């Protein structure tokens, strides 16, 4: 049963165990090596979890690890034969086989834990399938910059204790929690190193503008992941809203009025909520050509291939129409056909209610369409001028509407003359 | 009681030295906790501040951008001196008076139904004084009204001139253009904003006389910012 | 007799108003919040007073006699202009600034130069300055990063003024936060002061704690007040920074991505290592003799008379 | 001399003021300006390194706003959960394979005479195997080969049907098609690279018997990446 | 909600605060509850778009 490595939803959680295993290993070996922490009262409960971890470990070898789906070529491998000798001979293996082999002590796990590449992989999957994946980016490195000072502090306990509790200034005590003790030093010395009235020996002084300079990069670090990652949050807002007040910079240049200043600006406020983009098209052009026709096929197929009109024609007619369609929203009580008009376009419904304004007097509701429905298809086979509207249409609040203009309707018939006989038969 | 403890929180978040030190073992974990909430807050704060002033300062960039590619451009293709400080010249004006964006790119979103209303209460009363568009439908008015297309000249910059090809109607919206001769002196008639020229030639005639054709040579006074329909 | 607002005459005038702006915002804070400065330099500071005000006046007139571009011409009428004038709030920041206040110098005393603190309104002719250079220099980013540090010059000495001022209100030798003390031979000769108090303005704006630390309320809160300002100034000096180097390297950035682009595809596709050659050193030479930008691209953005 | 000179120059210019403090009115303002260029040194490094970071990590920034924007597209058209998965997996196989940009917009950068070379380098072979061109000017194969498009394709994707206008040629370059009944189960013929079927179809020929109509149904059983020429 | 945010912890651990302004406390405190109950009653009288209709039910 080969499994995916991406979105197996059980792949990702078990990489989430795997790497806090990976963590666990890579921040308690300092800490067993430096801290006199591995108590007899200890030594137990810290022994089961490192037998969990190796179990875990291996886990990561074998059996789970050993299927995984691929692409050759384009084909996806997914029969449980072939990958089973193409880990053996993949770099992933090569990163392990040594990281699991038996050798507590500081070089006892140091080489048995260097899976660098498992961790990635987990990124990798964390920000293909998390939403809000910025932020991750700058928790991983505040994550690196606390495992720095955890390394820095283990070292400096284990300094400590081979010169001796109380021998020199900079030394400390085991009276407390010496690994809380330590912390504090690595923190207080990542920016205090110096001092002119102290010299304490040409080993200590010539490095401190280094551990200054690793503080420095890593802080520089941390700015600039901010940065990128409020840059990327209000890049969406920044550009709508510069589009808005350029919008309404033109339109008080032009003494434009207020009421259609009110319209404008409501269309940009209600197409930038539930939208988030002012248009479709730039987006899609963006797109392989054969996505868009799977979103044109998958969108709104079924309401023109029902359509009495086109019945009979082609496929590649209707797929053509659909990648022609062109959205646009109404504001309520907005006239979506006026009476006497030359009505060429051919509106369907994918989100709202429109109303035939009717009646004895006009003012009057005859009858409602709502999502689904088509209107006005028998304008696409008129000539120039020769279909003005019998009613007035008007939308109901906010609808969604996708017209299809006779012009683009003209150029998609060029291109097929067994559909346009159809056509023009159906229109005689 | 308040402000100590204020300055003291201040302190503990931005130094670590510059408090007596923490001798007991529970007021470690507070203060190495400070220190890294406070660069974490630093951090954000800054970032913040970076991105807007990234963001102030962006149309300015790419207008510099513009301008310099505009330089080498002609500068590897040894155009004339007075040519460079013509083009520096309408960038300079572009800049001062706000109109680097241009109308096509500004309204490119609004849906057709917003875009006929702005464009006829911008422009509809001068295409109902064009006389051959006097009494049409307000529909082709309208079909009329979303086909205009902005240009703006410098002052000097000649329009049209005798004897070259018009295929084009341009209405003046806020403007002063001139009949010049062919000696560019001894005005002729000022055109105001609102007036108009090749109407006739605009639309193809049976035997018109000067045939896409212009019949004289007009000039702008200072700047034109007139519409053209094709 | 009108100048345009975009020639030469105008930008030369723009910085002839420029200087006496910054005169008084660096000079009336310093010579109210210090008082030996005051008394010692009293005609110096007469002369420089008077001319600041005449040259305040004659900003108000080119303001006048500036003009603006109707219809596409420029406006040479005096009664336009003068209308047009007295239309913005600039009209009346101009005429708060040039109210005559010295008449208090009587009423007050000699002592009080904080009266002539309503000249602190023109900045904005300032900014303009600072804004037309930006357009007509030649290399914008080293004056944009003069600009930012002289800003950061007058806020260290603002904040230096307002400490002394805090000092002397307490008392010289209250405490050991405060100003030291005036008696002492080397505390009491206002060079001394001036530059103890521009350290200890830097030493508190930058990372605090360095300088003495407050004993009373006052100057506890000031401190954090400080530090808040602070840390605001070097954020802001950081981003301009940062905005300055990105925009200077965002054509090689982007000349480079175009050249990963098209390394990308040629190890995608299997190409001769030769025509990888060739076009390597193809790019190499577009860079090299500054031709790395289309021609068609750059026609683009001008109108198409000019095109 | 020397290493204390150096040792004061890097304690001062970091801003620790681990140094004595100033004490003879002149010290004091070369301390200051001493923290000043501390100030616009670090501010210095710490520009450089958010733009390299911000510039080394721009590609992933544009991909993930794309796909940021699609997903969000399609959560609000109320799409299929199947095609949901579908433009997610093929989306991440283009981000790993880093097919993400096409190569039309990839080779525009290029001049045309370095365009012709690389296109006549990466598929002119392939278009001397196929029946039609075989015996055939050179000249003419040159702007075949420069008239080639890309089409990229996903598992399960339909080339041609039956039926269709059938008015263009295809030139398996990755992947493997498939020949599959009116029912997509059984299969006859899997095609592989450098292969091609519409090659009769667009040169119609006179009398020809079924003209202009694809009589098999192909189906892509990878991802396909081929090459259309019209 | 801003005065429930910086002027709680600040009596929670200055005990002379609330000891001194006790009855200052009360009042605004009271204030608070009658403002969120008043919270749950607009939040009942807000309607929402349904296809555009705003639904006034």
């Amino acid at each position: 049963q080969s499994i995916d490595p991406l979105t197996n939803l059980m792949y990702i959680l078990w990489l989430f165990f795997v790497v806090l295993a990976w963590n666990w290993n890579c921040w308690l070996i300092p800490v067993r090596w430096a801290f006199p922490y591995q108590t007899p009262d200890n030594i137990h409960l810290w022994l089961l979890m490192d037998y969990l971890c190796d179990l875990i470990y291996l886990l990561d070898i074998t059996v789970f690890q050993m299927r995984l789906q691929f692409v050759r070529g384009g084909d996806i491998i997914t029969d449980k034969k072939e990958m089973r000798n193409n880990y053996v001979k993949s770099q992933r293996f090569k990163m392990d086989m040594l990281c699991l082999l038996p050798l507590v002590n500081p070089l006892l796990r140091l080489p048995r834990c260097l899976k660098y590449m498992a961790f990635f992989e987990f990124n990798n999957r964390l920000e293909s399938i998390l939403s809000k994946a910025y932020v991750y980016r700058v928790i991983r490195t505040t994550a690196y910059l606390l495992y720095s000072l955890h390394l820095n502090s283990c070292l400096y306990y284990w300094a400590s204790a081979y010169e001796g509790l109380g021998s020199t200034h900079w030394v400390y005590d085991g009276v407390g929690n010496s690994y809380i003790r330590c912390y504090y030093w690595a923190v207080k010395t990542l920016i205090t190193i110096g001092g002119l009235p102290d010299p304490r020996t040409l080993f200590e002084i010539v490095f401190q503008g280094l551990n200054y300079f690793t503080g420095v990069f890593a802080f520089s670090v941390m700015i600039g992941q901010m940065r990128d990652v409020v840059g990327a949050a209000t890049a969406g807002q920044t550009y709508y809203r510069s589009c808005m007040d350029s919008t309404v910079k033109y339109m008080n240049f032009y003494k434009i009025p207020r009421s259609v200043q009110n319209r404008v600006k409501t269309w940009y406020e209600y197409t930038w909520h539930s939208q988030g983009m002012l248009d479709e098209s730039e987006l899609m052009v963006q797109l392989p050509d054969k996505m868009r026709l799977d979103l044109a096929i998958d969108v709104n197929y079924s309401i023109v291939s029902k359509v009495a009109l086109f019945q009979g024609c082609d496929r590649q007619m209707i797929f053509d129409m659909l990648k022609r369609l062109r959205s646009v929203v109404y504001l309520p009580n907005d006239y979506v056909c006026k009476k006497g008009e030359i009505g060429r376009e051919m509106y369907i419904i994918q989100a709202g209610q429109v109303q035939v304004l009717g009646g004895p007097d006009g003012k009057s509701v005859l009858v409602t369409l709502k999502a689904g429905s088509v209107f006005g298809e028998i304008s696409l086979l008129a000539v120039g001028g020769g279909n003005r509207r019998t009613a007035n249409v008007v939308a109901h609040g906010f609808t969604n509407l996708f017209i299809l203009d006779k012009k683009d309707l003209n150029e998609i018939l060029v291109h097929y003359p067994e559909s346009q006989k159809l056509l023009r038969k159906k229109a005689r | 009681k308040y402000v100590y403890s204020l300055y003291w929180s201040t302190l503990t978040l931005t130094t670590i030295g510059e408090t007596p030190p923490p001798v007991r073992d529970s007021e470690y974990f507070f203060v190495v906790a400070d220190f890294l909430i406070g660069v974490l807050i630093f951090a954000t704060i800054v970032g913040n501040i970076g991105s807007m002033i990234s963001n102030m300062n962006a149309a300015r960039a790419e207008f510099q951008a513009r301008i310099d590619a505009i330089k080498q451009y002609m500068h590897f293709r040894n155009v004339s001196k007075d040519m460079e400080k013509r083009v520096i010249k309408w960038f300079d004006y572009l800049w001062t008076n706000k109109k680097t964006v241009d109308e096509r790119e500004v309204l490119k979103y609004l849906p057709d139904k917003l875009r006929a209303e702005i464009a006829i209460n911008v422009h509809l009363d001068t295409l109902k004084k064009v006389r051959i568009f006097a009494d049409c439908e307000a529909g082709l008015l309208v079909e009329l009204v979303l086909k205009l297309q902005p240009q703006v000249y410098s002052p000097g910059d000649y329009i049209c001139k005798k004897g070259d090809i018009g295929r084009e109607m341009y209405i003046i919206k806020e403007g002063k253009l001139a009949v010049v001769a062919d000696d560019g002196i001894t005005q002729f008639v000022v055109l105001s904003d609102g007036s108009y020229f090749g109407e006739i030639s605009i639309l193809n005639i049976k035997g018109s006389k000067a045939g896409n054709r212009r019949t004289a040579n007009i000039k702008s006074i200072g700047y034109s910012d007139l519409f053209c329909l094709s | 007799v009108v100048i345009d607002p975009s020639g030469n005459t105008y930008y030369n005038w723009l910085f002839c108003i420029t200087l006496p702006v910054m005169y008084n915002w660096t000079m009336i804070i310093a010579r109210a919040c210090f008082d030996e400065l005051q008394s010692d330099y009293l005609e110096y500071w007469l002369a420089f007073d008077y001319l600041s005000d005449v040259v305040y006046l004659l900003d108000m007139f080119v303001r006048t006699r500036t003009g603006y571009l109707e219809q596409g011409l420029l406006v040479k009428e005096e009664r336009k202009l003068i209308d047009k004038y007295k239309s913005t709030f600039q009209f009346k920041l101009d005429v708060l600034s040039v109210i005559p206040t010295d008449l208090l110098y009587i009423k007050f005393g000699w002592n009080y130069p904080e009266i002539r603190l309503n000249r602190l309104l023109r900045i904005s002719r300032m900014f303009e300055f600072f804004q037309r250079t930006e357009t007509r220099t030649n290399y914008p980013n080293i004056f944009r990063i003069s600009n930012l540090v002289m800003y950061i010059i007058i806020i260290i000495h603002w904040n230096a003024c307002v400490y002394f001022s805090i000092s002397k209100a307490i008392g010289f030798g209250n405490d050991t936060w405060v100003y030291p003390d005036v008696n002492d031979p080397d505390f009491g000769r206002l060079a001394r002061k001036y530059v103890y108090s521009l350290y200890w303005s830097t030493l508190t704006l930058t990372t605090i704690g360095e300088t003495p630390p407050p004993v009373r309320d006052s100057e506890y809160f000031f401190v954090v007040a400080d530090f808040l300002i602070g840390v605001l100034i070097f954020a802001t000096i950081v981003g301009n920074i940062g905005s300055m180097i990105s925009n200077m390297n965002a054509a090689r950035a982007e000349f480079q991505a175009r050249i990963d682009a098209i390394k990308q595809y040629m190890h995608f596709r299997n190409v001769s290592k030769d025509m990888e050659k060739r076009v390597i050193k193809w790019f190499d030479y577009l860079w090299t003799n500054k031709k790395t930008v289309d021609e068609r691209e750059v026609l683009k953005y001008l109108p198409d008379k000019l095109r």
